[PDB]
């Protein structure tokens, strides 16, 4: 009531874009949207679709 | 009368009814047995290479259209063409750079139409020519603006860079190196031809 | 009364109430078993090739619209029609060429509307008819004028040549060859018929 | 004394930046200069970086 805590539902591979690194901008906009409300919590669904482990390359 | 175009666009298809400040490639035609056999192989290999340039335009348009209809602000130089109109016959012409007096900045600015109008005529012997246009887009990014516009136009420059990375392939690279030596000999013979004629 | 057109335009669709100076193809209709079977196959394959001529006109208008609305100066011969009006019934008529007494220049001039209203009727059995039309455009460039006009019209001649090179394709080339001879055996029988009738 | 073994020195991928054809032109000028001054030695320091595997 006094501090409405917001939510941001974000999936894994939607952030990972084509181009080159505009996937970075897809979360730059999200993070600057994290500062329009203060009580802001970020959800990254399927984070392994963004940052998986080094296998051989 | 003639178009007041400053960039060196011209080739076997057209675009030769132009006049600029720096070097311009206006070429359909402008001992003896070596000259005539040179002309014969010039006609033949130039027809083949113009077919190759048309194929290059065909495989470039699929991305060029997206990169032309995505953004429009960089499809027009920040400095209006009229300020460069009066120097054809504030702004002063260097070797190729135009210098302004108020600030003193150098701009190699285009309007993003020049690559496809260049391949309309066709002298892109090498995907290095597209690399030059992409680096020159990066140059327009660098010359004018603050950090935000510079970084966004650099992202676009990197987009054209990935595109040319896919366009540039080793077999096309070797074919284009062969035609690159061919057309360096061609441009040498053409400059000596316009100097002697 | 009849139109005062000197060019040999005529086909199954129409435009066959004309009179010119040189040869003219007015063709709707002008032992015996071979004659009647010949007329039967003439009707059949003429309908098929006339549909093919419509298809050729369809794939040709896509470039002739641009090539006819881009320039208008070469859509009108330098010598007015009136000087050629009085020779139907200064300028003298050779085999097909018109000679002018004052200067002595020879002009195979057209008005750039002739090819499309030729395909309106339709006798373009081969792409070589379009090749000859573009070569006649080049002839108009060569015969009358100086430097700049000649090279500009040659630039358009090259543009039209590049267009027909795309229109001319090996499958269509071999089909066109099948109809070329089809219309050849047709033209020989047509002159022999108009001579015997 | 009268002939010069003029020595050309290059570094590891000093020619090779991320731009593709600048290295091409640099090699062209390098070998053209080697052709002009007829006796010449061209050295590629750290050639395992200029020609990696």
């Amino acid at each position: 009531d006094e501090r409405k805590i917001t939510f941001f539902m974000r999936k894994g591979a939607d952030i990972l874009s084509k181009w080159v690194g505009e996937a970075e901008r897809q979360l730059r906009l999200l993070f600057e949207e994290a500062k329009k409300h203060q009580p802001s919590i970020i959800f990254f669904d399927e984070i392994d679709g963004l940052a998986p482990v080094r296998s051989s390359k | 009368g003639p178009t007041r175009r400053l960039f060196p666009t011209g080739g076997p298809f057209g675009g030769n009814d132009v006049t600029t400040i720096f070097g311009k490639n206006t070429n359909f035609y402008n001992p003896l047995s070596e000259k005539v056999v040179l002309r014969r192989k010039l006609k033949s290999f130039q027809h083949q290479d113009m077919r190759l340039k048309n194929v290059l335009k065909i495989k470039l348009s699929g991305l060029m259209d997206l990169f032309k209809n995505r953004y429009k602000r960089f499809r027009k130089p920040p400095i209006d063409d009229a300020f460069l109109v009066h120097l054809f016959e504030a702004y002063i012409k260097d070797e190729n750079m135009i210098l302004e007096v108020s600030t003193g900045r150098k701009f190699f600015n285009m309007d993003l139409d020049i690559v496809e109008e260049r391949l309309w005529n066709g002298y892109y012997s090498e995907p290095k020519q597209f690399l030059k246009d992409i680096e020159l887009i990066y140059r327009d990014a660098n010359t004018i603006g603050d950090r935000e516009r510079v970084i966004k136009a650099s992202e676009m420059f990197a987009n054209a860079q990935m595109g040319i990375e896919e366009i540039s392939t080793p077999d096309f690279i070797q074919e284009c190196k062969a035609t690159r030596q061919r057309d360096l000999e061609r441009q040498e013979l053409f400059l000596e031809d316009e100097e002697k004629r």
